[PDB]
């Protein structure tokens, strides 16, 4: 009782989203980071 | 959208809906093909709108009134006509073989 | 390399191409439905529409049913080609010519 | 690339290039309801695993031109065939009646 094979057919399995956390982590701290050391430069050589 | 949209690779839609102001219309050349599976991922049943004729391929075909009473179902055991009433509208009409038993002829 | 929308989308007119089959979900369903309008299923001339009450089949042969596992067509359209079997359940008859031999209670 | 919709698709027209096939797969079942303005199904077609079911009020095959090759309502069985033929050896048995307007041996 089977017509056709169709070895084709494959439904996306059950894929979560991918993480966003680390990457967005990663590119929010090294702005943040530069401008702490910008603040810190202007601090430094505006103060002095 | 506004335009056409092609496609290429399989469309693993959830549920295909149709405009409130329009008609849903699927369309082909060659055949229009719906199968479905079991539990093993098998083709088992399925119709096909064919060139010329509609082949409905399965184990058990049935035909149901809308809240559930069954009205007609042919399978591999013998054709079942469940609303108690046939009318043939062919001029040559039924061709008995030896006798029939009815109570009341009309 | 796999787009995944999470949104009421309204794709107009599809054109598959190339080895696009439209198919369900992963092991849900595949429900199509059709909001106050029929659903019109089309080759060439061969036509089965979904309409409100009725569901209508157009044809220059009409529908033909067989199971697949022995491939004997159980219910054909084609009289002329396969003749018809009256189906067991049936009370009344109503033909245009009866050419039986002898009528009892 | 493959995409899937997690939300109800809206569409058309499903149309389909010259010499390429048109393709429905699913995994459980293929739902086809149609829906009224307050949506209660009112005309269904189940195509099953090993089922394939139509629902409604009334099922019809004709031809192009016109003509009711079958049609299962709730009342009777209409059958397009032009001559029926029923081959029992020890006869048939119809428990309510007959309708015919001739009968000739
Ligand atoms: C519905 O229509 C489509 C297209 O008209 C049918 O698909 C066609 O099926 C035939 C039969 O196998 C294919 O012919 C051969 O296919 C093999 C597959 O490997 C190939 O190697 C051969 O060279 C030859 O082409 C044909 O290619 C195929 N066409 C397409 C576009 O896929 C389909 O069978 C029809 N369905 C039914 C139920 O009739
Ligand atoms: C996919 O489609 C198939 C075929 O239409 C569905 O199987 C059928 O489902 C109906 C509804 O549950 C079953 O009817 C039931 O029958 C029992 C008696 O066996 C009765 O007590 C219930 O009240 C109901 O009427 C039918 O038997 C069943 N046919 C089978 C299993 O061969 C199936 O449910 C569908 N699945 C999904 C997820 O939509
Ligand atoms: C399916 O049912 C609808 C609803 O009863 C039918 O629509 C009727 O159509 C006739 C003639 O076209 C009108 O006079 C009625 O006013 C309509 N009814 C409503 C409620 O609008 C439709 O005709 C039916 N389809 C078929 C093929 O009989
Ligand atoms: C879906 O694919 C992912 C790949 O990341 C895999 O881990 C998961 O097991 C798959 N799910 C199923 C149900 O196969």
């Amino acid at each position: 009782g089977i017509l056709e094979h169709d070895p084709f057919f494959c439904p996306p399995t059950e894929a979560t989203d991918r993480d966003f956390l680390t990457d967005a982590l990663v590119t929010l701290l090294v702005p943040l980071l530069v401008a702490l050391l910008l603040t810190l430069l202007l601090a430094y050589i505006m103060c002095f | 959208l506004e335009g056409e949209s092609e496609f290429l690779f399989p469309l693993y839609a959830k549920e295909i809906r149709s405009r409130v102001d329009s008609s849903l219309l699927l369309q082909s050349t060659q055949n229009v093909t719906v199968s479905a599976r079991n539990s093993e991922g098998e083709v088992t049943g399925r119709v096909k709108v064919g060139a010329q004729m509609v082949e409905v391929q399965s184990q058990h075909f049935q035909i149901n009134s809308e809240d559930g009473k069954p009205l007609f179902s042919a399978e591999e055991q013998d054709v079942v006509v469940g609303t108690g009433r046939l009318r043939v509208t062919g001029p040559e009409g039924a061709l008995f073989e030896h006798s029939v038993e009815t109570p009341l002829v009309r | 390399g796999l787009l995944r929308f999470k949104q009421v989308s309204d794709m107009g007119v599809i054109h598959p191409l190339y080895k696009s089959t439209v198919g369900g979900r992963r092991n849900e369903n595949l429900v199509i439905t059709g909001n106050n309008q029929p659903i019109v299923f089309q080759q060439g001339t061969t036509k089965l529409s979904v309409e409100k009450n009725k569901t209508s089949i157009t044809s220059d042969i009409g529908m033909q049913f067989f199971d697949p596992r022995t491939h004997n067509i159980l219910f054909s359209t084609d009289y002329e080609t396969h003749e018809f079997h009256l189906p067991s359940g049936v009370k009344s008859l109503n033909v245009q010519k009866a050419s039986t031999e002898r009528i009892t209670s | 690339g493959d995409s899937e919709f997690l939300q109800p698709l809206y569409a058309k027209e499903i149309k389909s290039r010259p010499g390429n096939a048109l393709y429905f797969k699913s995994a459980r079942n293929v739902t086809v309801n149609i829906l009224n303005d307050q949506t209660k199904v009112l005309t269904q077609l189940v195509t099953g695993p090993k089922a394939v079911e139509a629902y409604g009020k009334r099922f019809e095959v004709k031809t192009v031109s016109g003509k009711l090759l079958f049609s299962a309502d709730d009342s009777e069985v209409v059958v397009g065939a032009e001559r029926l033929r029923v081959l029992g050896a020890e006869g048939t048995v119809f428990p309510k009646s007959i309708e015919t307007p001739n009968v000739r041996a």
